[PDB]
């Protein structure tokens, strides 16, 4: 044999493998913990709301 | 404006779509319908309204001290002036049309919407006391620290106990 063999494959044996159950695979990401809108409010004042 | 009242609402009230500003004004004024031919009143009414206002300037008014304080004979104080704005801003979720990846896709955008009165009622000339009670009730509701919730009026309601009319769908 003058060509490569099994031991020359590196990335295919290193990437983790997971089982698929459909032709479309979905996943969810978290991007932010909230909007940057200022944290100081004052004495006895209800602070504003925020959303991630 | 025979009566006028300025109230500062909290952050929870300001978040609503009906209270996009931070200051609410409650007024009571009298309207007259004049004869087009000669100056002669034909009908009179009282109106109770409520608008979210914004500050436009300042003016000087006489000082009225409270119990702990005392005022000079000619002391004056400066208070702001308010006006009804045409539009007010909102913040709503959006998406970037030209996002290059997964980190700049979801954003927040600002829009302008029309401003509508919070309260708008009409009372007749011979019903001044009822208008005064309604105005006081609105002021008390605003003072309670929440949204205006009670708009009920006994005069404009349909009859009760008339089962042949109230059986129709109303949802």
């Amino acid at each position: 044999n003058l060509s490569f063999t099994d031991q020359h494959i590196k990335f295919w044996k290193k990437i983790p493998k997971q089982k698929a159950y459909s032709t479309v695979e979905q996943y969810g990401q978290l991007l932010d913990y909230g909007r940057s809108q200022g944290a100081f409010v004052g004495e006895g004042v209800l602070p504003d709301t925020n959303d991630s | 404006m025979l009566f006028k009242y300025i109230h500062d609402v909290n952050a929870k009230v300001e978040e609503g779509r009906r209270y996009l500003s931070d200051v609410v004004r409650v007024a009571l004024d009298k309207e007259e319908t004049t004869d087009p031919d000669t100056q002669e009143v034909t009908s009179t009414s009282y109106r109770v309204t409520a608008y979210p206002v914004v500050q436009v300037g300042e003016e000087e008014v006489p000082y009225i001290p409270v119990h702990p304080k005392t005022a000079e004979p000619g002391q004056k104080v400066t208070v702001p002036t308010y006006d009804v704005p045409e539009k007010l801003p909102v913040l709503v979720r959006g998406r970037n049309p030209e996002a290059t990846g997964d980190y700049d896709d979801h954003i927040w955008v600002t829009e302008e919407v029309e401003v509508r009165p919070l309260v708008d009622e009409v009372f007749k000339e011979d019903e001044f006391e009822k208008a005064r009670l309604y105005y006081e009730n609105v002021a008390a509701q605003l003072a309670e620290g929440d949204d205006i919730r009670h708009y009920y009026r006994k005069d404009l309601d349909r009859e009760a106990g008339h089962y042949s009319v109230s059986r129709y769908p109303s949802f």
